[PDB]
């Protein structure tokens, strides 16, 4: 048996396609470390192309609640043909704590 | 502040020496090798004692040497053992234990030589009383004395 | 002597502290050997002022459980050493002092480069953060094969084994220690047939794949023409064996990679000559701090899985020294001096033991996000080749990254997430048994 | 076939100086000066006496070999302020009686009103120093 | 495994042999660790490129330790790179876990692989031709105090040593540049102290200007400046700066006529333990194959017969063309240097006036003798302290050029030179 | 003399042996002329040591069947010659010794560069293996036209004849001997209109086509600006007439092509001045070994088809010297010294006789896979042009490559596979008759 030529995308791509319960349980790691999470959309996932466009904000309303999870489904209804992400942000270390695709075209 | 005492403790990698009793320069007597007593250890430092007149030399801890029972030393010269190099005959300390009476063709054996003492290797088993197999053959140092043993603050370079 | 043992000397915030592990010859007292390791690393045994440039031992602290051994904390001043020269730290501190004959063994355990002296260096070319920003790889420990067999592979067959590993989710791929150039495989052709195999595997799967091209070379001219060629193949990363090639060639390539945007993978070849014996040599947390001050975005910190609790607290000691901004003095965890790095960029800590699939719970729990996990060093590959062998090493990563990001304690619930990821991956299920 | 062995003493710790030993403490101020000096016949370090003699072997280091007149003394570790958690055992107190000169940073052998004793002195006492403690060895574990 | 221990492999004349000194863990048999010190120094296409062991030879007088002769092929290693020999051989083999202590004793670079290297910039013969200093071992101060001396007061102490007949004057290890003394101004005020001490006494005076630097760009601009002061010699701490910076400076010093004084700074991290590390006769071979016209070989005076047999062991390895395999003297492999230039053997311990009869007999003509190492100076200063060390030098070379046995008639020729020299007669005792 | 004739001297493994073919003047005995060819190539007729730097004749071995001729094996030491200089081998060995007047003719037959002296050289820039890895052309002897007419063609009409040959399956295309630059065709324009014709024929048919751009030039500055321009057109291969331009310019371009990844086609122009007479000169197996030590990935070894058994055993002698790692001493096959090349890379052996379609059985059987087959040198082209002329020269290749890889003995079953490939190819059937 072999390995197929399959294009893979980001830091959780070598998995089954992430359902909604998992992403609710995924962002609950992001915002529980004091981090501000976000949603980033893009047309293609290119190695050259290293910015993806931020969706409305790095949204945040409280210490821990459903913030991102409702906003992704609003972006699935807005952009059903863009690579949607969920990214974290740290401000002390000043890099992203996650970057993974929740939705593909 | 009180200064730290020099509490050195013996490590298990480094072997500690053993005092080997010596007898005089060759020639000697066969009775003179027989009058040497067995030397026991006085734990924990090999803190050996004697009452009469004997000359003792500590010789460093080697694998054959520390695993030996009755080490005796006989002063002789280089020619009393065969030629091995271009160097002249000089002084050689011998070490022969008293309780390795055996027949070997490659090893050396001290015997009785009409109430005297010598060295001769054995191709055939003799009727002579072998008084032991030699342990180690060492000659003195050739150093520059005042910095080898008398100064610790030196570096390699 | 005992003018170099000042036990009341509170060391300044600009001294360059050093904690030796002196094993003196017997009869040498502890203060007089600790004044001596402060002697011949300065102001050896008036024409100047002695009290301004002398190294001062300021504390003894005997090692618990073992006599004839102590930790001589030496306090070298700042203005003794060169701005920006980590080969003048070692020439001053471990230069003339280990071969000192009143000492049976001397081990430089730790060293505190002050904030005043860290700022003369460059740090890494790119930190943890800027390395992840260049590679666009966030929130996971990165990966790597090591191309087996080492010797004998021609440069294209070598790049086919690179392209095969770099398809299946692997981030990096390491070039070997003993591969710089050799009559079967020259570097100009090894770098060419690896750039043709990165841009095939980077264009196939859209991640920024890289390869630690070995720019360790006989001369510093031949090193920089070996790195300027990996710049002109647009390679993201080179590597360099920094203890064989030294700290003058490393700091040359530090300054080069910062001025050319190439990541630098520092490999700790010939490290075990000097950090492996527990009584003598230079502990690797000195040599870890020494290349965080010179270049490197990655450094091999070995492995954790084959070591005890005390031997991995010391290994997680110097992983924190090269990766965290401020590290507190914790001697059970190995660190002797509190070390402010003054916002110097971090270095990745690379895990490169004899490790495989079943160690992804362990090395994502121990080594955090800010790490690289090599493979193929001791473990015997994979039955289906390299691209199913690398996907086994990548699905097991992101299963253990997903598990860690859901509260699942990988110390206890770690072997569950390997087994429940081997179901959804056929490449990992055949790697699940060996 | 003539074939000898020649393993010569060839590194640093290869001069095992015969150093005299005295009885186990307590003692008097006599039996450090009562023990005669060592006169090594220097081609082979021949050391001999005719009376009731007692000495000990040390491996020989840069402080022992540099000492002009060292004499070991059996004692226990209770005499010295040690802060380690190691057990009190036998301590062979290598006393150099040559360097009798007082220092504020080293341990000395001061005969306490006729009893040989090992104490630290921050100032030079009236009590005369009989010898200097160069080494304090301990046995193998 | 156990395909890396081939005991019938008579090693080829093109292999690169290495004689480790393995001290394996308890329970590890000697065939398995010797196949393992040959394992992880290769191939951790395998029958031709394998480091293979071919002899055991247990250490006489000691159990649990042996001398594993490994036979690496030639085409594993880079033509002209000694940082690839130490990456390949001693890279990932000392940290192998079934070995309590692994020490690289000796190594045999063949005639096939010595020709890829440069050798020294200038040998013994080429160096002495450039300096016009023949038939005697050269000299050296080391400027004490090390630190603190400003660039001119450092140069004034260089001028004072070099007036008194001293050939060279060493710059320290830890003097590269530092806020009390910058290299640009140390090199200026030293080259202005050499052109006065060479004009005063017509001999070619030199100073080992320390070009050890943080980067290889700052090392060559530190050596291109000592070139343009018309300096005869520079120096380089070759183990802190490494074998890529030394081989860079080797290739420079040959291509700019500057002699190179390789200093063995940080050498004792990696050899001073007798069971683990890389013995200096490997590192002496390693810098004869990178450059150096000098190398510190420490001293002979504070060492026993075996410890100066080993010290004279690598002194012949870095100075003589062919050296026979003599394991009692420490040399484990017969080394043919293939007409490569020699390296000086610089004696630099606690040596003083009275060690001149020994160190003209032990170290021959082809040597440099440093001073000020451990000794308490000279009571009259530097220029008498260098004339003491130069009269006592040439009193021993005069007696050696008249057949006088300097092992026994050596202390006589110092004392009959203290009469015709007043600076010597006060260093005659202290 | 006769101090240079040491007949008991077993030569060392580091000597540089040389086997002359001395034809002495009459009355000169054989030992005294063989000591003389060892004389004036060293240490000519107590200021130093003679016995360390002298050339020593060590064997005579008279040539069978012809008196007044013998094979003086001379043993020059290693440290007489320069590291890396093949123009100091010839200045030492064939420098001052052929014009020696006690000799009617002197022919340097063979020479043994030891393993100690091969390692100072570079070898080819790219071997057989790395040349095939750069071109991605495995398991067949490669091809080439030669652009006729040589003279007169402007640089674009020259590149149209290149593009026409490079369409129909031809791998390379040779630029001529007498074309470097000339007032009808400058090199800057010839290289430009050939790079525009490679990247048209490489993009059309997806193989890496190349062209041996002639960088032979008046000066070494004009040569390297002629090669650095073929580097900046991204050309795979240049060529160089190494015996007119010499071994200093070839070794300059050797070192350049290795440091720039260009393949080097060494052309043996002006070789027949010195290797064509059987009694005097330098046999080409010296000049074959001399450019394997300096640069070249290809060298013309002429042809086999017009030569006898003995004249092709000698030609397959030096084809093995420049292409195989170890070659045994076989004097019937021409080689006088066993030659370990010490893993030095191989050189292609190029077949460039007056050869055509019907020689593809012969030159794939004689010259193996590791070869290049030129064409158009003597044979009169093709009636349909160059692109059907090159497809005739390529279908006849891969018919004879397919036949050799199926057990079909091309020595006996060779003309069958040309005739049964002319059926399935109309371009080859019209080339099947002439």
């Amino acid at each position: 048996q072999t390995l197929p030529k399959e294009r893979r995308y980001e830091t959780l791509s070598y998995l089954p396609p992430l359902t909604d319960v998992q992403i609710e349980k995924q962002v609950q790691y992001i915002l529980s470390q004091g981090y501000i999470p976000a949603v980033e959309f893009n047309e293609v996932s290119e190695p050259t192309e290293l910015y993806w466009t931020l969706w409305k904000l790095p949204l945040f309303g409280a210490k821990t609640s459903r913030e991102v999870l409702a906003e992704v489904q609003s972006c699935r209804s807005q952009y059903p043909g863009h690579y949607i992400r969920v990214v974290g942000f740290d401000n002390i270390k000043q890099c992203q704590i996650l970057s993974f695709i929740v939705h593909k075209p | 502040p009180a200064p730290i005492p020099p509490f050195f403790r013996f490590d298990t990698e480094d072997e500690l020496p053993r005092i080997v009793p010596v007898v005089g320069q060759l020639p000697l007597k066969a009775e003179e090798l027989k009058a040497v007593p067995l030397v026991e250890e006085i734990e924990p430092f090999r803190l050996v004692k004697f009452s009469g007149e004997q000359a003792w030399v500590a010789l460093p801890g080697w694998q054959v040497l520390l695993a030996a029972e009755d080490p005796v030393t006989i002063l002789a010269t280089s020619d009393r053992f065969p030629k091995q190099n271009q160097t002249e005959p000089g002084p050689v300390l011998v070490v022969v234990d008293r309780s390795q009476r055996e027949w070997n063709d490659f090893s050396y054996f001290v015997v009785d030589h009409d109430g005297e003492l010598d060295f001769q290797w054995f191709e055939t088993k003799p009727e002579f009383p072998i008084l032991g197999k030699v342990i180690i053959l060492v000659r003195p140092r050739r150093i520059l004395d005042e910095n080898v043993t008398k100064d610790s603050w030196q570096i390699d370079e | 002597r005992l003018t170099y043992y000042t036990p009341d000397y509170t060391p300044k915030d600009t001294d360059i502290l050093a904690a030796f592990r002196v094993t003196p010859q017997p009869g040498v007292p502890f203060e007089e050997a600790a004044a001596a390791v402060a002697a011949e690393s300065s102001t050896g045994t008036l024409l100047t002022d002695l009290d301004r440039y002398k190294g001062r031992c300021y504390d003894i602290e005997p090692v618990p459980g073992e006599d004839n051994q102590f930790i001589a904390y030496i306090a070298y001043p700042l203005d003794l050493f060169e701005e920006g020269s980590i080969t003048n730290v070692l020439t001053s501190i471990v230069g003339n002092v280990f071969g000192f004959k009143a000492l049976r063994a001397l081990r430089l355990e730790d060293i505190r480069f002050p904030v005043a002296y860290i700022k003369t260096f460059q740090g890494p070319p790119h930190g943890i953060q800027v390395e992840r920003d260049k590679l666009n790889k966030y929130g996971r420990p990165l990966l790597g094969c090591t191309i087996k067999p080492k010797l004998g592979l021609s440069a294209k067959n070598y790049g086919r084994a690179v392209y095969e590993c770099l398809r299946g989710g692997l981030d990096f791929t390491k070039d070997d220690e003993n591969i710089n150039s050799a009559p079967f495989q020259r570097w100009r052709d090894r770098f060419l047939f690896v750039a043709d195999a990165i841009t095939k595997a980077q264009a196939e799967t859209g991640e920024i794949k890289g390869h630690y091209l070995n720019v360790t070379a006989p001369t510093c001219e031949e090193m920089l023409k070996r790195a300027e060629y990996a710049k002109e193949l647009k390679q993201p990363i080179i590597m360099h064996d920094y203890l064989t090639a030294g700290f003058t060639a490393n700091t040359t390539l530090a300054r080069w990679c910062r001025d050319n945007g190439v990541l630098l993978h520092i490999h700790r070849a010939m490290h075990a000559v000097i950090d492996r014996q527990k009584n003598h040599g230079i502990h690797f947390r000195v040599l870890a701090k020494a290349l965080r001050l010179s270049g490197g975005d990655h450094i091999h910190t070995g492995t954790v899985v084959g070591k005890l609790e005390g031997e991995r607290g010391i290994t997680m000691g110097f992983v924190d020294l090269l990766r965290e901004n401020y590290v507190e003095q914790d001697k059970s965890r190995g660190i002797y001096f509190t070390q402010d790095w003054a916002s110097l960029p971090g270095v990745m800590a690379v895990a490169s033991g004899g490790i495989h699939v079943w160690h992804m719970p362990a090395l994502v729990e121990i080594f955090g996000d800010d790490s690289v996990l090599q493979f193929g060093g001791g473990t015997l590959g994979h039955p289906w080749g390299n691209a199913p062998g690398a996907t086994a090493n990548r699905v097991a990563l992101e299963a253990c990254v997903q598990a860690r990001n859901e509260g699942r304690n990988l110390a206890r619930e770690g072997n569950d997430v390997i087994r429940e990821a081997a179901k959804w991956s056929p490449e990992l299920a055949v790697a699940c048994e060996l």
